[PDB]
């Protein structure tokens, strides 16, 4: 039995190989990334709060261009706040049913493996009525960005950036067909990956608010 | 050397607990204070003793 | 061969399962947040230059606590830039081999699913003389921040967050057994995942530089 | 006791479901609510059982 | 029911084609329309049907 | 068209190369430009060659 | 060329040491300087040596 003895040993060695393969962390890598993103969100909301009240104080003392920039700042503030809290509701939908580990203060990142809580956004190759509401919210946010920020030459860079950052159109897959947006970015993902990308959108919204703020007070 | 009853049962039970341990490790499901790795290690250990003490008789 | 067939079948199954195990998804998310992390750290370094410019401008206007803040800022600037370009060297070593696709600008994320480029970082159980200096660089970074930015209560939160982000000490996995730091985080990841985590370390380095600059003026 | 046809049916069908479960695990094509890992779990579980209970017959 | 020679040949060729499928899976070179994943799946399924339909004929 | 003179040679050499390939993968080496997934891609390819020529003597 | 008994005993002890080395590899405790990998490497190299020099007797 020449190859046999080989196969009886290498069976358990490959068990050890798979055990070294499956253990690791990989999926749990988002949890440090989601934690860094959420800490960046918690920092950016505070520094942009100080930025908006500094621009508010400046528009209170020297009104005019500061007042018009503060009006645009408050409009993007309200639209960004509505989009931020809506993305937060989608995120709490994304982690619905996953507790904390009490002592560690970290979610079971090994357990948040499937995206089986937001199956109510797709039907086969189409969406549901909720996913169409999400696409409507994203397009409403992109359009009120484009409508609050006018045709100013200083702001067209961030208009083109949010059109780049929040493109909604079909993207080609690896096989070369078109594919709808939330089916491409979320259908089948892990839930911690979904909350990670939604917090990336939150970081994008706070970054956009920061850019229009420090370009607004510079204006 | 050990008994034939405690040879085949040890070999089979060790070859089964390693499989259910690999199952516990690929699924993140532990019930009690087992967590797979304990079961996987006791499976590899119980097969290590079989590969050890069956290296003494070539009987054919 | 009564139950022997099953064994050979287990050999076949687990020699098949030592193939790709992270999916045609999740590494897609790794690439997306790698692009996000890289755009974010590019934006952060471009505003960090202006932060330190305003910082040493106010220091040159009035010295004292401003000047001491400028000195510890330039020390942590040099140390963080050393660590930053070293992690950049590790990241280029991590994505070395896969051609960046032209026109679009994104690497093939369906291709980078094996961490072979960082296989020379460690010899299995421990590091090698490529990874031991990575560990030495991390501990050097911690010690030079703690030595320059030191004996101050306004930066105690900063240095505690630095030592909270960079625990070189071993970590317990899902079971609870400990394992070396660059073996838990980099052994057998996707190469896009290792580049993502290294760019995340670059993001934490620039975040450290950002709030030590903000604390220098705040 | 598991009889001869039932033992053979388990000995083949657990093998078949663990093969297609390994397939669904390493390719992530999951049809419906089966999701691959549950098929692999059922496969490895029944394989562990059939590997365990077939350690009690020392027939020579 | 099929022949045992066909059974052995199919099991062997299926094992060969699934291992070279995992080879293309871990290396990403494909010649033509094979692309690994297709080859991996047809390999696993071909030796799945072998283990399936052999588990009905009880002969010994 | 296979002879028995080289059959055991093929079985042993393929066993040796797949074992040293797994060895290089779970101990991490640096010899030349391989260090795993390089020798293993030779190793399981040779294993695929064995499993190809495994079912070419169907005698019972 | 070695005797049949020493090759079999070396196969047994080599399998034992590589499996307990894998046990150290998946659990990470090293007692002294054994460090898992060392036991793993010496077991796999002894096994590769055996499977090399057992690929040269055409016995049938």
């Amino acid at each position: 039995t020449p190859r046999q003895k080989m196969i009886n040993l290498m069976y358990l060695v490959f068990i050890a190989m798979l055990a070294m393969n499956v253990s690791k962390e990989v999926i749990s890598a988002f949890g440090l990334m989601n934690e860094k993103f959420e800490a960046a969100n918690t920092s950016s909301v505070t520094t942009n709060e100080s930025l908006l009240t500094s621009l508010d104080q400046k528009a209170a003392e020297a009104k005019g261009e500061f007042a018009k920039a503060a009006e645009t700042a408050h409009k993007v503030q309200a639209a960004s706040k509505e989009f931020y809290d809506y993305i937060g509701t989608l995120k709490t939908q994304a982690v619905k049913g996953f507790e904390v580990d009490k002592e560690t203060g970290k979610m079971p990142y090994e357990a948040m493996d499937r995206g089986d809580n937001i199956d109510d956004w797709f039907t086969g190759d189409g969406y549901t009525k909720k996913g169409n509401e999400i696409i409507a919210k994203i397009e409403k946010y992109k359009s009120d960005i484009k409508a609050a920020l006018g045709t100013d030459k200083k702001y067209a860079g961030i208009i083109s950036e949010v059109e780049k950052k929040f493109d909604v159109s079909d993207v080609k897959n690896k096989e070369g067909i078109k594919e709808k947006y939330l089916a491409y970015h979320f259908k089948g993902f892990p839930a911690i990956a979904s909350a990670a990308k939604l917090s990336a959108w939150q970081n994008d919204v706070k970054k956009t608010e920061a850019d229009v703020y420090n370009s607004a007070l510079g204006k | 050397l050990l008994s034939k009853k405690v040879m085949n049962f040890a070999y089979g039970m060790g070859a089964a607990v390693v499989i259910v341990g690999a199952l516990f490790k690929i699924t993140h499901f532990e019930i009690g204070p087992l967590t797979g790795t304990v079961m996987l290690s006791i499976g590899l250990l119980t097969e290590a003793l079989i590969f050890a003490l069956s290296a003494f008789e070539p009987v054919e």
